[PDB]
RNA sequence: AGCAGAGUGGCGCAGCGGAAGCGUGCUGGGCCCAUAACCCAGAGGUCGAUGGAUCGAAACCAUCCUCUGCUACCA
């Protein structure tokens, strides 16, 4: 169904809609993040200035970024706006949609993973998994706190989601297979240009130092690219992780330099 | 090792590629390789080992025949002798100093600390050549007369065009040491007299008169750096420092400085400077490992001077004498010159600009290459023959062998005279 | 050499596991007496290779291939 508790959306909410089929005032539109549920567009108000043309390579299956005037809960009926869009810009809520494709995806098997999908008992697998982080307050508090799911190697078996196959199987693999987490690690360059005779030995002295805090407290692999240039590729899982990857390579260059007096760049 | 240092010296368009592997094997390179446009610019190094099947040629080792690849129109075939486990003479290496008209300043760098010139004449250009004006006189200054002329580029050129220039060539240094320099027609595309020429290149350059047990005197001209970009953290080296020794015997683990140095922290005038004392990591000969650094020749000198210190060609004409070298560090200096009546270094057909320059002024920069040192510097108060220059780096003259002053004419200084160290 | 980027329709070039994308060129019809301007329809996919972890990669993930660049040369 969807990953929302609710059901429809509400008056002014922009929503991200499936453009179907075209019909004859507009197009049938469906949402998707609630579930499949239709809105109408065009003829009254979607366009605000002139210039006369819709498509030249556009076929179909579009999604639309449109705001709901109109929501019939009873009839079904969803009136939808883009002409009163000065500030809804569609690239956010289709990134966000991005992630709620898959926020969707992880938390609708499951169904300990096979993956299936489809179907277990639609309602019940909600409320046991996608609809309890729309239960926890707020909404902007799940966008974390699945984004504290989806961080999973920061960490996995934390906080409540513990329901209910017991989720663990999932919890592991299927979260790496349904989201395949992505895409960041971080270059950190440190450029240590030393020009006297002095100074030089004490870049390679903080290099000495720098495989030292590498291997002590264990970040990855401060190197050397170029004999002024030390550059790491920091690998981050944590969000966090970076900084003390980098602010341990950054206490070596800005101290023991200075124990031989040489001067620096990063 | 090496015992001798022979620099292969020529003008525009004749080939450098095909003569210099002919005479050694072992390719003159830098970066740009993107290699060159018409002949190296660059002050290059070669080293080969020569020697002989009792038979005056260079064998390859492969050494018996010598087809060459120098052309592919005729098949160069020249009888070197035959295999049977050669014996080695001598260990040959090579100055290859820059032939254009643009680089005649760091071309007397690196023939200031040889012992042995090639003439490597074009027979494309003008008969009344300049750069064969401008080296020999230049050969004649820096003590050295070891000079092969070698008309390198006559394999198009007829042999009454080639029998005009090293004629008129020889009109014009008939006041320089090149009479007893022989005049060897050979060819860059069927590689020939190859047996002759390395049959001269023993016979008329044998092993100088060089001081083995003096205080070594290494003057870089050449840097480099085994600390490359993809090194790591326990790699950690030093930087090699390598140019030709022109007096004593160098060993590995020699503390050596490099004597003129660096500017000191907050020099308010001129006169405070420290040398950059290394321990000698490493000493090459050609292929192989010494203790020992035999001078007279290009010797690859890896000290513990840091990467930055080497990452570039930073120490071009620098005095490296041991740990407490007694040569001074000049950052004014007193010089006795004379000025050449000709213009050296640029003559074309109508023998322009060699005509007679003006005097030196005063508070005008002068390129003065004291020792084997390459630097610039102003002259304070200018005389006929008391110039006071003084110079922008403090310089250590090795000893006072020569100077060579050139004048900002153009766009690059030109030779207007010599000198020497008072 | 270590280094930084891309590889995707003929091109420009979308894109990140419930997807081979538009923008241009490209061909026919429509429209008109016709053109221009334009509409509809046709044609254009090794997502470099290898593919795997995989329910199924283009993606994820690596590797190598190509291009772009670097200390500027590293006895």
């Amino acid at each position: 169904c969807r990953f929302y508790q609710h059901k429809f959306p509400e008056v002014e909410d922009v929503v991200m809609v499936n453009v179907r089929s075209i019909a004859e005032m507009g197009a049938y539109v469906s949402l998707l993040e609630y579930n499949n549920i239709e809105g109408m567009i065009l003829l009254s108000e979607l366009s605000r200035r002139r210039i006369r043309s819709i498509n030249k390579l556009i076929r179909i299956g579009r999604n639309e970024c449109v705001v709901v005037i109109r929501v019939d809960k009873e009839k079904g009926y969803i009136d939808l706006s883009k002409r009163r869009v000065s500030p809804e810009e569609a690239i956010k809520c289709e990134d966000k949609f991005t992630k709620s494709k898959t926020v969707y995806s992880i938390l609708r098997h499951v169904a300990e993973v096979l993956e299936y999908t489809k179907d277990e008992q639609l309602e019940s697998l909600f409320q046991r998994t996608a609809w309890v982080f729309d239960d926890k307050y707020k909404r902007p508090g799940y966008g974390a706190y699945d984004a504290f799911k989806h961080a999973v190697s920061d960490p996995s078996i934390l906080d409540s989601l513990d329901l209910n196959e017991d989720e663990r199987e999932v919890l592991i693999n299927n979260i790496n297979r349904r989201l395949t987490p992505q895409a960041v690690k971080i270059r950190a360059d440190i450029e240590v240009a030393c020009y006297g005779y002095e100074g030089i030995d004490a870049v390679k002295e903080a290099l000495r130092a720098g495989l030292n805090c590498s291997t002590e407290t264990m970040p990855i692999k401060i190197n050397l690219i170029a004999p002024p240039r030390y550059v790491m590729t920091t690998t981050t899982l944590e969000r966090t992780e970076g900084l003390s990857v980098l602010n341990q390579a950054m206490a070596v260059i800005k101290e023991k330099i200075e124990e031989k007096r040489g001067v620096f760049n990063v | 090792q090496a015992t001798i240092n022979i620099g292969t010296i020529g003008h525009v368009a004749h080939g450098k590629s095909t003569v210099v592997k002919a005479i050694s094997g072992v390719h003159t390179v830098r970066f740009k390789n993107e290699l060159e446009r018409n002949i190296t610019i660059k002050l290059g190094y070669a080293n080969a080992k020569i020697y002989k099947l009792d038979d005056p040629s260079c064998p390859r080792p492969e050494c018996y025949r010598s087809c060459g690849s120098s052309t592919p129109d005729e098949f160069p075939t020249d009888i070197p002798g035959t295999k049977g486990n050669f014996k080695l003479v001598r260990h040959v290496s090579f100055v290859d100093c820059p032939g254009h008209d643009i680089l005649m300043a760091t071309m007397l760098n690196g023939a200031a600390v040889m012992d042995a010139a090639l003439l490597l004449i074009a027979g494309n250009e003008s008969c009344p050549q300049p750069q064969t004006s401008e080296h020999l006189a230049a050969i004649e200054i820096m003590k050295l007369k070891h000079i092969l002329i070698l008309q390198n580029k006559i394999d198009l050129v007829k042999e009454s065009q080639a029998k005009e220039q090293y004629e008129q060539i020889l009109a014009f240094v008939q006041g320089t040491v090149a009479e007893g320099a022989p005049i060897i027609p050979i060819s860059a595309q069927l590689k020939y007299n190859i047996e002759v020429v390395c049959e001269y290149i023993v016979k008329k350059i044998p092993v100088p008169p060089r001081d083995f047990t003096s205080e070594p005197r290494l003057i870089v001209i050449r840097s480099f750096d085994v600390n490359k970009p993809g090194c790591e953290v326990d790699d950690l080296k030093g930087g090699v420092a390598g140019g030709s020794i022109l007096k004593g015997v160098l060993k590995v683990g020699q503390e050596i400085e490099v004597r003129p140095g660096i500017v000191s922290k907050d020099s308010e005038g001129k006169l405070m400077c420290k040398p950059i004392f290394s321990k000698i990591v490493s000493l090459f000969a050609e292929h192989n490992d010494l203790q020992y650094a035999a001078p007279g020749g290009l010797i690859g000198v890896g000290t513990k001077i840091d990467p930055t210190l080497c990452r570039a060609d930073r120490m071009v004409g620098q005095v490296l004498g041991a740990v407490g070298a007694l040569p001074e560090i000049f950052t004014e200096l007193e010089i006795s010159y004379f000025l050449l009546r000709r213009l050296l270094g640029v003559r074309t057909e109508g023998d322009k600009k060699a005509a007679k320059v003006q005097k030196l002024s005063k508070n005008e920069v002068l390129m003065v290459n004291i020792g084997s040192l390459s630097t610039g510097g102003r002259v304070s108060a200018v005389k006929a023959d008391l110039g006071k220059i003084v110079l922008t780096n403090p310089v250590c003259t090795e000893v006072g062998e020569k100077i060579a002053l050139s004048r900002r004419v153009e766009k690059h200084w030109r030779l207007i005279g010599w000198g020497q160290i008072r």
